[PDB]
This record gives C-alpha cells, structure tokens and sequence, in this order.
C-alpha cells in the first residue's frame, strides 16, 4: 500500500484528521518551495528518470513521509487567523 | 454546491491545523515583545 | 503555473436555480452566520 498507512492512522483520533492534516501540511510544503521540510536531505523522496535521482514533486507524498517522523504537531487550535499568514513567509521565503 | 457536511468536511476535523518544529517558534516570535522601560 | 488549485465560486446549478425561483416571485436569501445576506453573485446582481 502507501507508506506506514496503519501507523499514520494511529497518529490521529479519526480517519479524516490525517487527511486534513496531510493535505494542509502538503499545501504549505508545496507553497514555500519545499523550504519548510522537517525532513532531512537524506530522507527525502526520489525518482529514477533520465538516469538521475531527483526529488519527488508529489507534495501529498512528502507530508505523509514527514508526519511519519513525528516532527510535526497538529490540533484544532495552534495559532490565530491571518496571524500565521505572515510567519511562514518570513522564516521561509514567500516569493 | 457547498462543501459536504461530512468526512473531511465535518466541523469536527476540518479546523485541524499543521505546523513544524521550527515554526513552532512563532509562539516565541510574539513571546518577546511586550514589557517596556 | 504549478500553483495548487484554488477553492471555487457558486455553480450555475445553484445560481441559475435561485434565479428560477427568483423569477417565480420567491425571495431566496442565503444568510450568513448572524443572518445577513451573503453575495453569491459577487457584485454583478447587487444594485448600485
């Protein structure tokens, strides 16, 4: 199947949170390049084309790899509204 | 045509947020800007 | 562009729906949280 599908189920109380988590996470993960990635150089996803291993364009597949290391944190409340719509832009170039 | 009232469209989950260990320092970005003099 | 897809406006399904009811003389309001009309026809149909 998909990587550690069972383990990634356990991380959340409900099926759907992990879907909301993953997608939302991926959104940021492929908004700010892949500059936000709490996942090290050597543990990044890769392809095989042209005879050359190049990082996987599949945002959705990254966030899953990411959360699987527990490096993220999730909840119903963590930050305010447009008050996050500036923080991630400055720490990771929002251009 | 509205979002469905279920699944990933259930008021229960929906609002779930995600952030990273480093942007977890956004709490200390607003942490040290208050008392003056 | 490689951007992620955005969220969407109202479908003609609904818009055209309202307008049919509209046409039949039944006021069809879409109220917000505190019951204040919301603009499904963003601009366009609102007068002045």
């Amino acid at each position: 199947a998909e990587p550690g599908i069972d383990k990634l189920f356990g991380m959340v109380d409900s099926k759907y949170r992990l879907t909301v988590v993953v997608a939302k996470r991926a959104q940021q993960l492929l908004r700010h390049g892949f500059k936000n990635t709490v996942l090290e150089p050597e543990e990044r996803p890769k392809m095989q084309t042209l005879e050359g291993l190049f990082d996987d364009p599949n945002a959705e597949t990254w966030a899953m790899k990411e959360l699987l290391t527990g490096r993220l944190v999730f909840g119903e409340n963590l930050v305010p509204e447009d008050r996050l719509q500036k923080e991630m832009e400055r720490i990771y170039p929002g251009e | 045509g509205r979002l469905i009232p279920a699944g990933t469209g259930s008021d229960f989950v929906r609002f779930t947020q995600v952030v990273d260990q480093k942007t977890l320092k956004a709490i200390e970005e607003a942490r040290k800007e208050a008392v003056e003099a | 562009k490689g951007e992620d897809v955005p969220e969407p406006s109202v479908p003609e399904s609904f818009r055209v729906l309202v307008k049919e009811l509209q046409a039949l003389a039944l006021d069809v309001q879409t109220l917000d949280e505190k019951d204040n009309p919301v603009d499904i026809f963003e601009g366009l149909a609102s007068k002045r």
